[PDB]
């Protein structure tokens, strides 16, 4: 998950990481929708909806802002 | 979108007549595929997305895109493509050309897995069309108003002359208006500078024109450069020159832009004076073949701005692979209908809904053994600069207009009783060359051509 | 003519001459020094010899005169050519009559491969004759009161398809978190699913609603680009009339008049001009023909212009870095010695004209801010785009945690620690007393590298 | 005279018909100055003033117009 | 033009016509439209109601203006001068638009919603 490049695909444009999806599946519910430990002492923690992705399962890819592909504008004018 | 076809390149598309297409040259990166090079010019055009993770955030979507809807390899070389895109009309303001340049050409060309890429055509539809301007006044308007049938126009530019004071300018510019010439026109780096200001120039040019005007018994005229910092200092000068009664200005729409050419066409079509356009700092945009802007993107974009006359260089001595080229693009804009034919560079077919046309100006180092050519290339709806060929006859400004204007009217009378122009200018010039002395310096002076075979 | 007459290798150039550096590539068979006067002269009065301009003896004070033409090392067919151009042949006041005058014909030369302009040099005769910036940097800190810190902006991505009323919400959401400036997007100005009154009159309103209630001065560029010059000056009135603090503009498609038209309005109003670089790719992208991104960024400082899109360099490679600080250096400053490490060919002398703000953009998130902070100083804004709107709770919480990111990592450079190695350490010891820079840090999964 | 369509020097740029000068001598009384044979039907007679140079003895290069060598607005077409 | 009166045909009557998309688009259209229109006035949901003021002739400027109030006042969002009333000898215009104008600001800051009258 934690690979350090923005990482097209071989020999293809479309970005890796989320597979032109636009979004990944939350890493702290677990895809569940509720919270597991306790994060923040006194305010989140498991009983109640996930601290991030307020329970919607899904949050935006990490390596493209949406774009789908790595060498656009919201991605890469990082030079 | 991995395997999936992208949603922005839909081969089996078919572009209504209501979108704007466009025609792109690029060449990917190594690695990179042609397809997804395709649809990611396609994205960067317009909502830099694949996906619909911001768009669709609650109603519809999908019609403020672009879409490739066709992809083919160019002949003749490798690792080079065309890509054909249509954008909707909801995308574009009525009646601005900076907003569809600055939404087309915006932040593609920067795109990082691109080698290179150049705009090769582009299709307005009819319905954008008609919010625009167009031409102050055309071609027929034009010729009524100079009273000119049946020939070229002729004109001159005292080029290789800087620092020259306003009275010698205006004499010069008196020999060669009552020599014969039609127009005189100013060099396209003259402005207010502090050997010659602007408004003394103006009014000893206007005095020569009057006075060659009222003793010769016809129209001429000057193209006075009104190009200015400001827009106050442009219409200041343009307020003027319609005062002394001039018909014709000047401008460059290139490094003056394209607001402040929309300005001017507005104020001419207002107050009835005709607008020449000087293409300068082109070279700088279309030269290199695999990146920029071809020019007959630039020649529409004139067409729709505004504009009488365009510079479009001459062709007596290039390829037929550029010749070809250049009649195409100026066959775009003299016309009202273009068919589409590749070998001429045409991509799309244009209509242009009964607007007017521009005129071709062919300009840069020609003399008196072009004449033949030149009346056959580019036809008689069109204006020819001599800007050595007049000012360097042996004896005089006023012998050099005579000899052109006599080369001139020989030719388009012998082209007009029947006769061949490729094999039989040099005798058609010869034979007129007889009865008066001045043609004969000319010819004299200068040396032929001899293209080829029998023809061009 | 053994002699050239216009390459003159051994001339010194005035303090009141204009230089110019190029970079050509010339044809099979051609030399270097004929070249450079051919250069020379088609820039000028296109003739070596004197039978026009010995009308009556008043020869080569009009005329350019190459005195350098040193080759460039690594490549080969390529070389240097210094030009030196005197200063009565430029009117005062007008960049379009420097342009035209030098880069007018010289591109299309047939001798030639190809041709690129790299640096140029404004004597101070010629620079006193402009006007300048409207304001400059210390009176556009001073108008705005925020002192000691970068400055925040946020781009609206979701550009087409959206109405005003849509649009002025989601302007008040972000402006309401922390943010500084919003902005509008490059190609929104009057389309007809939204017309620009609206636009206008519902991001005045929730700029007005958001700095009463925060106490701070809030922003909002409002684009003014117009087909013609009456549309411009329309716009402008209507966004002063509201009181809006700061506009936009794009100086490459609307030209050059345009841009000192709307300059002097500006200064004459009091109103903030910012400066959008649209279209640039088209002429400066190759490193072989063109013209160099720097000599455009000398004429912007001339004409006009408070703001500047420069461009990240947080990725770069090298020598583009050190170019792009060069250029900045070139923005900002007041005096630049001639160093050809980072792209400075000339000394430059401003005499006291105030500087041009950078502003970066192009998807930087929160793990950046160090970098940012300690490249560009605290003399720049900083553009956001899916950096804050792409937040998994809204808006607002994206706003908050781009601005406890940055104070934090200012209030980190001002003790005296070091940014390049321990930036990510700083950003995860400030996401503990605060949530959002937590949920940013755990979505942004970029701690690239430092040092 | 030479009958060089538009050439320069083998390498050089410098045009070869007026090596640089930008100027050459009269064809019609070869330097002269007096004319030497009646041209048309008796208006140009001889003994008078060349009916070409005027009386110079110099004249201007077709091939390279004014300009010491070849390409530029004065010598070539514009595109 | 004068298509109607050829005088070889009874009766004649224009039902329809089409404009181009190219003739279309050289016009400005409706100032605002609807989206404009409903986003100003912020009435979202329910369609807009309005009244007339039939009373009509003989009313001064001050009683044309405190029916306008209380109309207003108690829910209306628009009000309508009456179509034939312009500039009369009893009632100018300039006093009628001053009255109505008040009585506006009173129930717009009264209520707290955005009142109008035609």
């Amino acid at each position: 998950a934690n690979n350090n490049p923005q990482g097209t695909k071989p020999n293809s444009l479309v970005c890796a990481n989320c597979e032109g999806e636009g979004c990944v599946a939350c890493s702290q519910c677990k895809g569940g929708g509720v919270n597991l430990i306790d994060h923040f002492n006194g305010q989140f923690k498991a009983g109640a909806l996930c601290w991030l992705c307020r329970g919607k399962k899904e949050v935006l890819c990490g390596d493209c802002n949406g774009a789908g592909f790595i060498g656009g504008f919201l991605s890469t004018f990082d030079e | 979108v991995k395997d999936y076809k992208l949603t922005y390149y839909t081969p089996d598309y078919t572009p209504k007549d209501t979108d704007l297409l466009a025609a792109f040259r690029f060449s990917p990166q190594p690695g990179v595929p042609a397809d997804e090079a395709g649809a990611a010019i396609a994205a960067e055009s317009s909502t830099g997305t694949w996906t619909t993770v911001w768009t669709d955030l609650l109603t519809d979507m999908d019609r403020y895109k672009g879409k490739c809807y066709h992809i083919e390899p160019v002949q003749g070389e490798e690792n080079s493509y065309f890509a054909f895109i249509a954008y909707p009309l909801d995308l574009f303001e009525e009646g601005s050309v900076t907003n569809i340049l600055t939404s087309i050409v915006g932040n593609v060309f920067g795109f990082k897995a691109i080698r290179s890429l150049r705009l090769e055509d582009i299709r307005f539809p009819v319905a954008l069309v008609k919010t625009f301007q167009g031409p102050p006044h055309g071609i027929q308007v034009e010729r009524d108003l100079l009273n000119k049938y049946g020939r070229p126009m002729l004109g001159c530019t005292i080029k290789p002359k800087l620092g020259l004071s306003a009275k010698n300018y205006g004499r010069a510019v008196y020999e060669c208006l009552r020599g014969g010439l039609d127009f005189t026109k100013d060099d396209e780096n003259i402005n207010s500078q502090p050997f010659q200001r602007w408004r003394d120039r103006f009014l000893f040019v206007a005095d020569a024109i009057h006075k060659s005007q009222a003793e010769t018994g016809e129209i001429k005229g000057h193209y006075l450069n009104v190009t200015a910092p400001t827009c106050e200092e442009m219409m200041k000068r343009a307020e003027f020159a319609k005062e002394l009664g001039m018909p014709i200005i000047m401008h460059d729409f290139l490094t003056a832009g394209f607001t402040a050419n929309t300005t001017l066409a507005k104020w001419c079509r207002d107050n009835g004076v005709l607008l020449h356009i000087h293409r300068a700092m082109h070279a700088v945009i279309d030269r290199q073949r695999n990146h920029g802007i071809h020019f007959r993107v630039l020649a529409k974009c004139l067409r729709l701005s505004g504009g009488d006359h365009l510079h479009s260089g001459t062709v007596v001595g290039k390829l037929e692979g550029d010749k070809a080229s250049t009649l195409g693009f100026v066959d775009l804009m003299r016309e009202d209908h273009i068919e589409a034919d590749r070998s001429r560079g045409v991509f799309f077919t244009q209509d242009w809904a009964s607007m007017p046309g521009v005129l071709p100006v062919a300009s840069g180092g020609i003399h008196v053994w072009h004449m033949p050519a030149l009346v056959e290339i580019f036809g008689d709806d069109s204006v020819l600069q001599f800007g050595g060929g007049t000012l360097g006859h042996p004896w005089g400004n006023a012998p050099g207009a005579t000899a052109n204007r006599v080369a001139l009217e020989a030719c388009v009378q012998a082209r007009n009783e029947g006769r061949d122009l490729y094999r039989e200018g040099g005798d058609i010039l010869r034979e007129a060359g007889k009865w008066s002395p001045e043609l004969a310096a000319a010819l004299d002076l200068w040396k032929e051509i001899k293209f080829e075979f029998e023809t061009m």
